RNA sequence: ACUCUGGUUUCUCUUCAGAUCGCAUAAAUCUUUCGCCUUUUACUAAAGAUUUCCGUGGAGAGGAACAACUCUGAGUCUU
């Protein structure tokens, strides 16, 4: 079998907490390897960006 | 970038970047590399991806 | 080496101090740095920590401290005098708080490690509170100062702001618990010490001023330090210290002279090793070889800080100046710890800490060797000298001056002083020291008082080790092969010795339940049981918490019981106790040892009770400090008082037994007020015996409790989580899933991390740490500690409810389930019998 | 502030490898369970035992490099 069967999947969870893993913002300045920085910037929730702009004097 | 990558631009794309540079590498055997903080920071900034 | 033993002769050049703090606050790293300073041949690896003072396999593998470890070591002082220090390396995890207390009881002083970036956190607050309870000397060390430089990059002014805020918070917390104002903490006073244990930085104001003096000369480091903190500023025009800034943009003295050099010495090592480091290294007199300059940033920084700050004399002189020696600090220890008190002749003898006085040691620690079949006692010598190969008389926790059964005569073989992993054998140990004792494991169970036989026969014991938290987690433990049951039983004894707060209890059905504070506590307990003591396979039941029993309404009618002689009739009523009053009895606010006038005054004044009712109070609940009250209410116009006093004691034991084992949940009646409304005592002594009255008292207590509508109290844990801002919303949902209500969410000052404090049911708190850590990808970490019993939703006496198996029942059903299954775990009946 | 201090590189060889030999990762054989099963040759996937292979460190020995003073430090090094 060249490909892999879908039955081999281990990340099957009935718990929504594990189904929806809270993504790490990495202090709003870190970036996960591989993904282009622009896509992550426009994808990140920008909670830290909002906090920074609120605390920007 | 001529300004950000100042230390590494000379030897970044060589076959063995710093082989004959006795300061950074012990010799032709190309072992036990010794670097400086600026070039390491430049390399990290380039390799953030 | 011999000087180490000879220094024990002088009772002033020894300091008994315990190192306590929150989880991972550099305590073990600090002890490693001290060891490296005093042991030339011991050096940590460049990337891996030394991990010294941690000898257990679990200690290294988990990375969390488990067992408090004794470290005896000689350190020079700031002036240059070699003092002797004994250190309790205590676990910072709240679940191992008991492991602190065993080392806290025999410790004169407390060094509180607080992480600079983290803040106070929960275990630090609990530790300072509990150390205030023993009235120990308090010193604060803000460790991990580098985290304000190399992690947050806070400006030195903001770094001073953060340090001052932390110090003020600690001082306010102490003032909220300790009445004595002498416990104020300030670096100029020698209380607060700054440190970064990873890079071997350890300095106080005095130590840094002395460094300045040795750099220049003819400088009074004491008076210089007394002007090196606060709103004080420095003027170089006049070289003068003022209370106002000489200029507009001037910096404070602490920033100017202390924080600034540290910032620059770190920056020149982390950023400019090859460019600017040699210049500043030659400037400060630090001479590093060519090879030494070739190390990585962290080992090089540690090396340069070791060469610059030199010895750890700041910690040494802090302990010398603020932590009393055993000779002078024994008096409060005897006042608070010994049962007989300082008034007695033994109290006076042991207060002086006389090496020639009567022999008396207080053992509160048990250590397991490689075999695990022979434990070693560890404790403080409070008077006299113990000798190797000597007969001693060991007392027990229940020993009194009457009962001589609890004692036992044992021969002590070779004994040693434990320096973490290695211990130095010594022929004898004078008073005030911490000693490992051999050959006394068999009669010693947890707390122990050891004295010499054939003398000082009027010797009592010290008060039992009191723990801050109430162990509520309970796990049943069985053997896989019943043919190997005795071995596991043996192993149980061992763990019961090893862990001070471990309670191993065999129930009626034969289930060996073990009481633990939290998940990690029981995990380590069972790892030790399987892999070190029993060495046989074991089985665990599903974890469950204990439950208490209470009442919420007055008993509908007075419930009566009669002796089998049918001549003594006791009729009682049931009511709940007032708010806080149960907590008052829990915290020993009011004690049965109080004379009747004082306790009556407390009850009538603070809680608005009747003066006669306050004088009518008979006894407390399950123990002397039980949260239940037994109050006489027989009217003198119908019931004789002197005759009733004969059986008052027997009724007291009966009520205590009834509160110990509740009719509903088989244990732990809590927050219940019982009034005896009628007493018919048989006129002859033989018809009112204890064997007759006590069962009758138990029956009447059960009837009164059950007649009033009972309720089950489940323990609510107070869990605070330190997490980044983005994870707060997720933590809210995770706590909402497990029926927990959120109280506070305060962002930590000087750090981008919030701290959310909430209350979660302990029965629903299992796996909460793992859930929260994995759900937020390790960003949110939690610690759980017992907070308070709370009424569980539901009615335990509503039989119309049907319990669906293997299903999480709704709240109105929970109580019923929580008792019924509990009864099945005890082997008891299906339903509580009101008649019985 | 001084006299002597004597290099480092590189090619080999010979032994020892404790340590993540290796901040990387193979294959084969054998033995147990296996999955396929129908004969070898390929195999399924876990455990256990060796082995070979791509590498590695140290020590010692023998060359070349190739110069060379010195580096560095033993100290009296001095105002």
């Amino acid at each position: 079998v060249f490909e892999w069967d879908a039955s081999e999947d281990t990340s099957i969870d009935y718990n929504p907490l594990y189904k929806e893993r809270h993504q790490v913002q990495l202090l709003g300045r870190g970036f996960i390897a591989g993904i282009d920085l622009k896509q992550q910037k426009r994808e990140q929730s920008r909670f830290y960006g909002d906090l920074m702009e609120k605390r920007r004097t | 970038d001529p300004e950000e990558d100042a230390p590494v631009l000379d030897w970044f794309y060589d076959h063995q970047p710093l082989r004959d540079s006795r300061k950074y590498v012990n010799g032709s055997t190309y072992q036990r590399w010794q670097f400086t903080l600026p070039m390491m920071s430049t390399l990290y900034r380039l390799a953030n991806q | 080496m011999d000087f180490l033993a000879d220094l024990m002769d002088n009772s002033e050049l020894i300091r008994n101090v315990t190192l306590c703090g929150h989880l991972h606050h550099g305590k073990t790293c600090f002890v490693d740095c001290l060891i490296e300073q005093t042991h030339p041949e011991i050096r940590k690896r460049y990337d891996q920590d030394l991990c010294y003072t941690d000898i257990l396999f679990t200690e290294q593998e988990r990375g969390v401290g488990i067992k408090s470890t004794p470290v005896t070591v000689v350190l020079p002082d700031t002036k240059g005098k070699s003092y002797l220090f004994n250190i309790m390396d205590t676990p910072g995890h709240v679940n191992f708080s008991d492991e602190v207390t065993a080392g806290l009881r025999i410790s004169d002083g407390v060094v509180l490690f607080i992480d600079a970036a983290e803040g106070v956190m929960l275990n630090t607050e609990r530790l300072i509170k509990h150390a205030v309870q023993e009235r120990l000397a308090v010193t604060v060390c803000i460790n991990k100062i580098d985290r304000l430089i190399l992690e947050l990059k806070l400006p030195p002014t903001d770094a001073y702001y953060k340090l001052r805020h932390i110090v003020d918070e600690v001082n306010g917390l102490i003032s909220m618990y300790s009445t004595d104002e002498n416990l104020i903490l300030s670096p100029l006073l020698g209380n607060v010490c700054f440190s970064s244990s990873q890079y071997s930085i350890c300095f106080t104001l005095g130590s840094f001023a002395k460094i300045y003096a040795d750099t220049f000369g003819d400088i009074n480091y004491q008076e210089f330090a007394k002007r090196l903190w606060g709103d004080i500023y420095f003027n170089p025009k006049t070289r003068k210290f003022t209370k106002k800034a000489p200029t507009s943009s001037s910096q404070r003295s602490f920033v100017e002279f202390i924080l600034e050099p540290l910032y620059k010495i770190l920056a020149q090592v982390v950023g400019d090793v090859d460019t600017s480091l040699p210049r500043t290294l030659d400037e400060l007199g630090i001479h590093l070889t060519k090879e030494e300059l070739k190390l990585n940033i962290r080992p090089l920084l540690r090396l340069v800080c070791k060469k610059f700050f030199g010895e750890f004399t700041g910690f040494v002189d802090m302990c010398v100046q603020h932590i009393p020696s055993p000779k002078v600090g024994a008096k409060p220890k005897i006042e608070h710890t010994y049962t007989g008190g300082v008034d007695s002749d033994l109290g006076e003898a042991m207060s002086d800490c006389d090496p020639d006085g009567p022999l008396m040691c207080h053992t509160t620690k048990m250590y397991s060797t490689d075999d695990g079949v022979q434990f070693h006692a560890f404790g403080r010598v409070l008077s006299g000298t113990i000798h190797a190969g000597q007969p001693v008389k060991v007392l027990g926790e229940n020993y009194t001056l009457e009962d001589e059964e609890d004692s036992q005569i044992c021969t002590v073989g070779r004994l040693w002083i434990s320096v973490a992993r290695y211990h130095i054998e010594v022929n004898r140990v004078p008073a005030g020291n911490w000693v490992l004792i051999e050959g006394v494991d068999q009669p010693i169970v947890k707390t122990a008082t050891i004295t010499e036989p054939r003398g000082n026969e009027e010797a009592q014991i010290f008060r039992p080790l009191k723990f801050n938290t109430t162990s509520v987690i309970k796990i049943a433990v069985e053997p896989v092969n019943p043919s190997e049951l005795p071995k596991m039983l043996d192993g149980l004894r061992k763990v019961n010795k090893s862990y001070p707060s471990l309670t191993t209890k065999v129930e009626e059905s034969g289930e060996h339940v073990i009481l633990g504070t939290g998940e990690l506590y029981l995990d380590c307990v069972m790892h030790d049981l399987r892999k070190m003591y029993s060495e046989i396979d074991i089985k665990v039941a599903d974890p469950v918490v204990t439950f208490c029993e209470t009442v919420v309404e007055t008993s509908s009618l007075k419930c009566f019981a009669e002796t089998p002689n049918k001549k003594n009739k006791i009729t009682m009523i049931a009511e709940p106790l007032e708010k806080g009053l149960a907590e008052d009895i829990e915290n020993e606010v009011v004690q049965i040892t109080w004379n009747r006038k004082k306790l009556g005054e407390f009850f009538q004044t603070k809680y608005d009770w009747d003066l006669l009712a306050a004088r009518s109070i008979w006894a407390f609940g399950p123990d002397a400090t039980g949260p239940n009250i037994l109050v006489d209410d027989t009217l003198p116009s119908e019931v004789d008082k002197a005759l009733l006093g004969s059986v008052k004691d027997s009724i007291v034991q009966g009520f205590q037994w009834g509160t110990r084992e509740g009719p509903l949940c088989d244990e732990l009646i809590r927050n219940v007020k019982f009034k005896i409304l009628d007493a018919v005592v048989a006129q002859e002594p033989l018809h009112r015996g204890g064997g007759q009255i006590i069962p009758t008292a138990r029956r009447v207590v059960y009837s009164a409790f059950l007649m009033a509508t009972p309720r089950l109290m489940e323990p609510y844990y107070f869990v605070e989580v330190q997490a980044p801002a983005d994870c707060v919303s997720a933590v809210y949902t995770v706590l909402a899933r497990r029926r927990g209500h959120v109280t506070q969410d305060a962002p930590i000052p000087g750090s981008p991390l919030y701290t959310i404090k909430a209350f979660i049911p302990a029965i629903d708190s299992f796996g909460f740490e793992t859930d929260l850590r994995t759900h937020t990808q390790g960003q949110a970490f939690s610690l759980s500690v017992f907070h308070h019993w709370q009424i569980v939703p539901g009615d335990p006496l509503d039989k119309s409810i049907v319990i669906r198996p293997l299903e999480p029942q709704p709240a109105p059903h929970l109580a019923r389930e929580f008792m019924i299954k509990t009864r099945r775990r005890k082997g008891l009946s299906e339903d509580v019998s009101i008649s019985k």
